[PDB]
RNA sequence: UGCGAAAGCAGUUGAAGACAAGUGGCUUGUCGUUCGUUAAAAUGGCCU
């Protein structure tokens, strides 16, 4: 009757490369912005700048 | 210890920098006014440049560098430029 | 005094139209009655001493006629933010109440006139004035469904009248002050209430004999009845909302209200209610949270106590707690 | 975190940012964010980012 | 009627200013606290009312920008070191402006600032610049959203008040111009649309203790344009 | 974890868990308003 | 980001005997004012209600003190033989005093001229006058004479009450503090009798066996009552009979006591204990009457008490001893026009919507040696360790904070004979203490591996080495026979 | 600095109105003034904390 | 580096290639080069 899930999120994982110095953030700003774009290793976490929670 | 440059027209201040720390005894510049030095007793000679085309159509100056050189002091200072010498 | 000079809902209640006062000149602005389905864009009278006398919802692109005080009807699109059409008279004279039954708008002047135009043609067809009726501030087509004929006029004194004759037909002793709101109730009676005075009376307009008079227990600013005669929801002079429930049954002569709703806040400050709306169950009440921002709220009027305080939460000492920061600082 | 004002070679610091700092950036049209990626170096057995924006008004953790 | 009669103030109003569009007043003084009155002829009531603890103000201004006419920011400010920004959103986020980014000796107390428009001139992208008027006869110009110390301009003498002036150049452009007078009564103009450089230097008949300056039939930062061809 | 699962941690930390008219005007009008 | 951790003062493993805050309280009655009576300081009452003077009983006068001057404000000396017992009454509006020929006279408080009225009491002496706690018209007088009197102060002729019973000397009365019929009186024989003044009145209800003759008996609660007499004290459950604790730390005869309840102190009760042989200690009636602080005298030790609960002022502890002198312990505690201009600065938001606050506390004032361990100044943190008037904790703190935090080696780079001397000549101190030790160890260590060469050169701190070769061989003396004694009690389990 | 200390001279002829204030306007202290950028609308601030509120009837 | 206890106990430190300097080679030293082995310094310091 057990199983077993993955339900917590992880590290943010920016760009794991050499030979980039400076633009290594992946995260964006909306347009309208809003709302935080960062990509983790598990997901895509949406914050929102104005209430720091995420929001999708 | 602050430098500052003048516009001599309208006898007012363009530019001021916060560049040693103590006073400046002696300041010179070289035959075009690309450059200024400065030194006094906090013993570096600070470099003020305006070389660029940016800063010569501007009229700003830049802080651009600083040596140490000198034991204890600098009371004089003084600049030759010529065709073999500089 | 409420910064709000005129507003009124639309049929079925979804929507307020309100007109206020902005640093000398008005602005006529509509306001959903529930979010859940801002409106930050207003329509502004250009000059500063034009200003709405009245204003009424047509039914289907949406648009409000607002009866300006120079001889004008103006009809203003809402999703849209222009005077579509500018009905006129011939003359200067402010115009003191409109209405209007399907495409036909009826209006009243301050020169006793009455003014008949047509939604469909944009055009005035009649024009005319009848005797011993002059000092008129309401009008109210009594419904016969395309037919438009008996509207029914007050000017401290209801007056019944057959347009085909443009004579008066009934006189209804109306009250000792001028009637502000004169509205129709079943298809044989009407409810009229006057300035400053608590006490609505509900006539019969098929004899002129008053059934019924309904006390409230301050002076009626508005009104609002739902579709079947079924209630009546009156807001009054100090922000409160008194529901007569089944006021057209045997409190035999004069009936008393039989719900009280007033708003508080979480302090202890009362904000008052202008302009509610009531239908079946369901009634819609309206305040100021801010000084001209209007609020609103549904309730199930037939489930709450006869004593009602609803409760507001209004900012009155509270901490800026910024988002950024945790309470320490 | 320094910032060189350029004009007259001067810093505004913003000094303990709980890990290095292996990227900032400008964020905004008008310029009033930074992101930056602070690498809290010391653990030395796993590379952990933390990800900090910050308006540049009172330059205030808007975000972590 | 009296647009405070609504809600009184516990002191002497210091600042007043209106809002460019809204039917807003904006009121505040040495009892650290600024009201908003929606004002109208017969009930000039009142919108919000935020109280800065420790804080007395001295001027209060609301800045509203000329890219998307959308910010309505308030910036206020006393004998204080710091100057606050209120983002207008009808909780209440306000920022505390409070780095002079190398600059704090030559201003001591952010009191007299002024808000203004200003151009970058190689694009066509304005923003808000705050100016504040410090000791020697310095005016520290900053940035009125990142606070960002953009440049300064001395005057000889003992500064005693300055305004903007603006004028249109293209289609597009405009220039902005800080004119600041001396007690003595030497009047400074300075273009800062590029560097804080002198255009003119004039001086005043008359006049021996100069207290404030002021310029009208344009936009002012008191008339202020809601849209950039309107200046 | 003490209501009865069990938490683990990937060493890439996933934290994972074993376990047991009017409607027109109404939208055009929060387009047109927005 | 954060603001700076403050740099924090090193504190070691606690030492035995602390300082408790019973002690620390009780450790700030100083300024002792030493007053030479004619006699022995028999009995010292304080006013109850405004509490702030209290009268004592020296022979053939009584003199009230003032609790703020702590000079006599006003002398009764109108007595004929010894006076021995005064007390305020209830109201504090009059004063009791017991002679030894058997006459209570009692007089108003703050008016020594008019005597109020002299009961005649026993022909032998009276020992004890005190009015009652609740009632304010009955005096309660033990004497010589084996019985003590209730006395009705309208009807001053007979006593209304006569409570006899004991056998021998009755030197003390007390009232039990919420029922005002019961009054428990303390002997020479023992025997603390107590009374039901509703009865008979001359047998007592029960009687309690302190086995030495008593000297005092207050009441602390409604409940339990406190008799001293002997080397101890004993506490009774009155509702149950029965002793509950007996403390016995002294040499001789406890000779008062008196309680204090809900003042300002860290110890919510106090009973204070005065005991023929200097000490006056006081005890913590919750836990278990333990024993917190004392005081020692220059003599035997015969009444004292300490200002009531309400005192709201300056605090006394007094005791009269029998050498004839009285010590007192205390603990103590621009234009309209620019107004109108400046009006507003006092407001604090009332009436307003929002109320922002950011404005930073301001925090304690940083020393020189923090900001330059701050500032990166590691040598400047080490001469600002080396100043005279720094704390022996701060030294050690700024040290440890230069050993931990950066380099001994940076904080002693550039240093030579005269700036060295500093570091040295505290480490002769520092190598005494244990909390030291261990960091004075390690920069003397590193000091001589990089200053060996100044070693040869200058002979002015080669004595300084020689004398830190004798402090270290000094304590290594002591550190071998502090293990030898670890050992000859290990072997003693 | 005086009490009513408030003129409105109309320009470009230079010349102070003389009609207001007069000498039963409740200017006060005055010590902030306001204009609005649309109404034509004077409020002026005193120190006893009163904005009072004028509208120029040619706007 | 491995085993360990916080003590300690066993193991070390090669090769290729390129480049730089010095005097095509020779010497020395480096490497954002590879293979194998379990394997100190640019006056340059922390916000309101």
């Amino acid at each position: 009757q057990y199983k077993l899930s993955v339900v917590s999120g992880g590290k943010p994982a920016l760009n794991n490369l050499s030979s980039v110095t400076g633009n290594k953030n992946i995260a964006r700003l909306s347009q309208d912005q809003r709302n935080y774009i960062i990509p983790f290793n598990n997901q895509i976490k949406v914050y929102s700048v104005e209430t720091r929670q995420c929001v999708k | 210890g602050s430098i500052k440059f003048w516009d001599f027209q309208f006898a007012t201040l363009n530019q001021s920098f916060k560049a040693h720390d103590a006073d400046v005894l002696c300041l010179t510049t070289d035959t075009d006014n690309n450059y200024v030095f400065s030194a006094g007793v906090d013993r570096k000679i600070f470099q003020f440049s305006q070389n660029t085309n940016k800063s010569q159509k501007n009229n700003r100056w830049v802080n651009s560098s600083n040596r140490l050189l000198h034991g204890n002091d600098i009371r004089a200072i003084c600049a030759y430029q010529s065709k073999g010498a500089d | 005094d409420s910064p709000v000079l005129q507003s009124a809902y639309d049929p079925s209640g979804q929507y307020l139209c309100y007109v206020t006062v902005a640093l000398d000149k008005q602005r006529v602005g509509v306001q959903p009655t529930q979010r859940a389905t801002w409106n930050e864009n207003f329509l502004y009278l250009e000059d500063s001493k034009l200003k709405v006398t009245c204003l009424k919802w047509v039914n289907d692109t949406v648009a409000i006629i607002l009866g300006m005080n120079n001889g004008e009807i103006w009809l203003y699109s809402v999703l849209a933010n222009e005077v579509t059409y500018k009905f006129t008279t011939g003359n200067s004279y402010e115009i003191k109440d409109i209405d209007l039954m399907g495409n036909q708008l009826w209006c009243i002047d301050s020169s006793d006139a009455f003014y008949q135009f047509d939604l469909l043609q944009f055009k005035l067809l009649q024009h005319f004035r009848i005797n011993n009726c002059v000092q008129l501030n309401k009008l109210t087509i009594v419904p016969a469904g395309d037919s438009v004929a008996q509207l029914l006029v007050a000017s401290h004194s209801i007056s019944l009248i057959d347009i085909e004759e443009k004579k008066v037909v009934m006189t209804f002793p109306g009250h000792v002050s001028p009637v502000s709101t004169l509205q129709v109730i079943t298809n044989e009676f009407f409810i009229s209430g006057a300035e400053g005075d608590r006490f609505l009376n509900v006539y019969d307009i098929h004899s002129g004999m008053t059934k019924c008079v309904l006390v409230a227990e301050s002076d009626i600013k508005e009104l609002s009845h739902s579709g079947q005669a079924d209630s009546i929801a009156v807001t009054t002079e100090d922000g409160s909302l008194e529901i007569f429930v089944d006021p057209l049954v045997s409190g035999n002569k004069s009936k008393k209200s039989s719900k009280k709703i007033q708003i508080v806040s979480k302090d202890g400050r009362k904000v008052p209610i202008y302009n509610a709306f009531i239908n079946k169950d369901l009634l819609n009440v309206s305040w100021l949270q801010n000084a001209t921002m209007p609020y609103f709220k549904n309730l199930q009027w037939r489930e709450i106590p006869n004593e009602y305080t609803v409760e507001i939460s209004l900012n009155w000492n509270n901490k800026n707690k910024s988002a950024d920061r945790d309470l320490h600082g | 975190m320094s910032l060189w004002q350029l004009e007259t070679n001067s810093q505004q610091f913003l000094p303990r940012l709980n890990g290095i700092i292996i990227d900032c950036q400008v964020l905004g049209p008008q310029g009033n964010y930074y992101s930056l990626i602070l690498q809290m170096t010391e653990n030395n057995s796993n590379s952990d980012y933390q990800f900090l924006l910050l308006n540049a008004s009172d330059l205030t953790s808007k975000l972590s | 009627k009296d647009a405070n009669a609504s809600h009184p103030s516990h002191s002497a109003i210091q600042s007043l200013s209106f809002h460019p569009s809204k039917p807003l007043l904006l009121t505040g003084g040495y009892d650290k606290t600024l009201r908003i009155y929606h004002i109208d002829g017969k009930t000039n009531h009142l919108v919000t009312s935020l109280h800065l603890v420790g804080s007395p103000i001295q001027t209060c201004t609301f800045y509203t920008s000329l890219s998307n006419q959308n910010q309505q920011n308030i910036f206020t400010a006393g004998r204080r070191r710091y100057m606050h920004s209120w983002d207008l959103s009808l909780t209440a986020k306000i920022e505390k402006f409070s780095r002079l980014y190398g600059h704090e000796s030559t201003q001591r107390s952010f009191e007299n600032f002024k808000v203004a428009h200003l151009q970058n001139s190689q694009t066509n992208s304005v923003h808000g610049i705050v100016l504040l008027q410090g000791n020697n006869g310095w005016i520290n110009i900053l940035h009125s959203t990142s606070g960002l110390w953009l440049m300064g301009c001395k005057i000889e003498g003992v500064i005693t008040d300055f305004c903007i002036d603006y004028q249109p150049i293209s289609r597009g452009k405009f220039r902005t111009i800080l004119i600041a007078v001396n007690a003595y009564g030497e009047v400074w103009e300075f273009d800062l649309n590029k560097n804080g450089h002198v255009i003119r230097r004039w001086k005043d008949q008359g006049g021996v203790g100069i207290t404030k300056i002021q310029v009208g039939g344009g936009t002012t930062t008191t008339c202020p344009a809601l849209q950039i061809s309107k200046i | 974890n003490y209501d009865t699962d069990f938490i683990f941690l990937d060493i890439e930390s996933t934290l994972g868990v074993v376990g047991t008219n009017s409607d027109i005007f109404a939208e055009q009008l929060h387009k047109l308003s927005s | 980001s954060t603001a700076r951790p403050r740099i924090i003062t090193s504190k070691a493993p606690l030492l035995p005997q602390q300082t408790t805050p019973e002690q620390r309280y009780w450790r700030q009655y100083t300024s002792a004012q030493l007053v030479k009576e004619h006699n022995s300081v028999t009995h010292i009452s304080f006013n109850p209600q405004h509490p702030h003077d209290f009268a004592v009983t020296s022979s053939t006068r009584v003199q009230i003190f003032s609790s703020r001057t702590r000079q006599v404000i006003k002398t009764f000396s109108r007595f004929k033989d010894v006076v021995y017992s005064a007390s305020f009454r209830s109201d504090g509006k009059l004063l009791c005093a017991g002679d030894a020929t058997g006459l209570v006279s009692v007089y108003d408080s703050y008016n020594p001229r008019t005597i109020l009225l002299s009961i005649n009491a026993s022909t032998h002496p009276t020992h004890v006058t005190k009015f009652h706690t609740q009632d304010n018209k009955i005096l309660a007088t033990a004497s010589d004479d084996r019985v003590t009197r209730l006395w009705d102060i309208s009807n001053a002729y007979e006593p209304q009450l006569e409570l006899t019973g004991a056998t021998d000397y009755v030197r003390t009365l007390s009232f039990i503090p919420a029922a005002p019929h019961l009054v428990a009186t303390g002997s020479y024989d023992g025997l603390i009798r107590l009374y039901d003044t509703r009865s008979s009145g001359s047998t007592p209800i029960y009687s309690l066996n302190h086995d030495q003759p008593v000297e005092n008996v207050i009441a602390v609660s409604p409940t339990q009552i406190v008799s001293c007499g002997g080397n101890n004290f004993k506490v009774w459950d009155l509702t149950s009979n029965k002793k509950l604790y007996e403390r016995g730390n002294f040499n001789k005869a406890v000779t008062c006591l008196d309680y204090v309840e809900n003042f300002d102190s860290p110890m919510q009760s106090a009973l204070i204990a005065s005991s023929l042989d200097g000490h006056v200690k006081v005890f913590d009636p919750l836990d278990n009457f333990q024993v917190k602080f004392g005081w020692k005298f220059s003599g035997p030790v015969l009444s004292c008490a300490v200002s009531p609960s309400t005192a709201q002022g300056n605090r006394h502890l007094v005791a009269g001893l029998s050498s004839g002198l009285l010590a007192i312990r205390t603990k103590k505690k621009k234009s309209n026009n620019f107004q109108r201009m400046m009006r507003g600065s006092e407001y604090q938001g009332d009436q307003e919507h929002i109320i922002h606050n950011d404005k930073v506390r301001s925090q304690r004032r940083m020393r020189a040696f923090e900001r330059n361990i701050n500032q990166f100044k590691w040598s400047e943190a080490l001469d600002n360790a080396f100043v005279p008037g720094m704390a022996k904790e701060l030294t050690l703190t700024v040290l440890q904070e230069l050993r931990k935090r950066g380099k001994v080696r940076v904080a002693l780079y550039g240093r030579d004979e005269s700036t060295l001397e500093p570091l040295l000549n505290w480490c002769l101190k520092g190598i005494e203490d244990v909390r030291s030790a261990s960091i004075v160890a390690d920069w003397v260590a590193v000091v001589l591996e990089l200053y060996g060469n100044t070693l040869e050169s200058s002979p002015v701190l080669q004595e300084l080495m020689i004398d830190l070769k004798t402090k270290v061989r000094h304590e290594i003396h002591k550190s071998k026979e502090a293990q030898r004694i670890e050992g000859m009690l290990q072997l003693l389990t | 600095a005086v009490k009513d200390a408030l003129r409105l001279v109309h320009l470009p002829s230079c010349s102070v109105f003389s009609n207001w204030p007069t000498s039963g306007t409740p200017l006060g202290k005055v010590t902030s003034v306001a204009f609005s950028p649309s109404g034509g609308l004077l409020a002026v601030g005193n120190e006893q904390g009163k904005v009072r509120l004028w509208k120029l009837n040619h706007y």
